[PDB]
This record gives C-alpha cells, sequence and structure tokens, in this order.
C-alpha cells in the first residue's frame, strides 16, 4: 500500500541522490586534479625559466 | 499468494534498479579515470605547448 | 477514449525505471484475477495494482511492471488471453478532451 510504495520512493531517492553526488564529486576532483597539474606544470616552468636565465 | 514470495519479485525488480544504478555509477567513474585523463592530459599539452612556444 | 475512465491515482510518480501497464479485457479469463495482477510479470508489484472499470463481461485495470517489462506484460496479458489497453496516461489530454467537449456543445447551443 502507501507504506510499501515508500519503501521503494525512498529507494528511488537513494538511487537519484548517488548519482547527483557523484556528479558533483567527479566535478570536484576534476577541478582539484586540473588545479594540481597546473600547479606541477608551473612549477617545472618556474625552475625551467631560472635555469635558463643562469645559463643566458 | 503471500507477502514473502512476492518479495521475491519485489527483490528482483530492486536488484534490476540497484544493477542500472550500479552500472551508472561505473559510467561516472569511467568518465572521472578516462574522460578525466582527457582532460588533464588536454589541459598539460596545451599549457606546455603555450610555455615551450614562449621559452 | 477511456480518458476519464482510467483512474489517475494508481499512476505512479516518477515512473522512470517502472511503469503502470494496462492490459485486461475479458470477465470470463479474470476468475484467477487477484492472482493475475499480483503475479502478472516476474517483477510485478503486488499492492498499486488495482481495477479502475468492471463492465459485466470484462474488466479494466492497471498493474505494475519494471520498465524493462513492457514487453513481457504485453505477452503475459496476451497469454492470459487479454486485449491491448495501452494508455499512455494521457491526464493532461483528457482534460483537454473534456474542454473541447464542452466548448462544442456550448458552441452548438
Amino acid at each position: 500500500q502507501s507504506q510499501g510504495i515508500q519503501q521503494l520512493l525512498q529507494a528511488e531517492k537513494r538511487a537519484a541522490e548517488k548519482v547527483a553526488d557523484a556528479r558533483k564529486r567527479k566535478a570536484r576532483r576534476l577541478k582539484q586534479a586540473k588545479e594540481e597539474a597546473q600547479m606541477e606544470v608551473e612549477q617545472y616552468r618556474r625552475e625551467r625559466e631560472q635555469e635558463f636565465q643562469s645559463k643566458q | 499468494l503471500s507477502d514473502a514470495d512476492v518479495q521475491k519479485q519485489i527483490k528482483h525488480m530492486m536488484a534490476f534498479i540497484e544493477q542500472e544504478a550500479n552500472e551508472k555509477a561505473e559510467e561516472i567513474d569511467a568518465k572521472a579515470e578516462e574522460e578525466f585523463n582527457i582532460e588533464k592530459g588536454r589541459l598539460v599539452q596545451t599549457q606546455r605547448l603555450k610555455i615551450m612556444e614562449y621559452y | 477514449s477511456l480518458a476519464e475512465i482510467v483512474k489517475k491515482d494508481d499512476f505512479v510518480l516518477d515512473s522512470e525505471y517502472l511503469v503502470t501497464l494496462l492490459v485486461v479485457v475479458p470477465k470470463l479469463n479474470h476468475n484467477d484475477w487477484i492472482k493475475q495482477y499480483e503475479t502478472l510479470a516476474e517483477m510485478v508489484v503486488p499492492r498499486s495494482s488495482n481495477v479502475l472499470s468492471e463492465d459485466q463481461d470484462s474488466y479494466l485495470c492497471n498493474v505494475t511492471l519494471f520498465k524493462k517489462a513492457v514487453d513481457d506484460f504485453r505477452h503475459k496479458a496476451r497469454e492470459n488471453k487479454f486485449i491491448v489497453r495501452d494508455f499512455q496516461y494521457n491526464e493532461e489530454e483528457m482534460r483537454a478532451d473534456k474542454e473541447e467537449m464542452n466548448r462544442l456543445s456550448t458552441d452548438k447551443k
């Protein structure tokens, strides 16, 4: 009846919420990974620039 | 008929729904691996190309 | 056209992976209608399924099933000797049809 339908409405809500949280965490992780890669690239570039200036 | 036996079909349908959700989650993880690596590599290639051209 | 005949209460909200199929006709094969509705398919809901109309020789009902159990429910209805009663839950259309009928009669008057 109503209780049985609600027992599965909760399941459907959880199913949607899992996907929503997965998407949100994926966006956050993409931002974090992009930031980390950019920081590594920037540090490498700064080191290369310092070495290039000294060699110049 | 009885609630227990009908619970069998109910649980089968619930398992179908949960398997669809697990497939969606696996798709999300596959995105976060493959597409995330692709995006990070594209950003790295662009940044490195610009920086090395400037160098 | 059932339109108002179908009961909108039995409709399943957020029917993404689940739906309600209406396949029921002759009452001669409705002797075990309770069990037939409770286990129409391999994952048929026993509670939500319900009958909205009951003719002298036939009955009309909607039984819940999974999203992928549409064709399976249709085949089970055919095996039980039911007739295709696709509805599409045109609740919005039913109101529009009633309004058009009201306008036509008023226009005729």
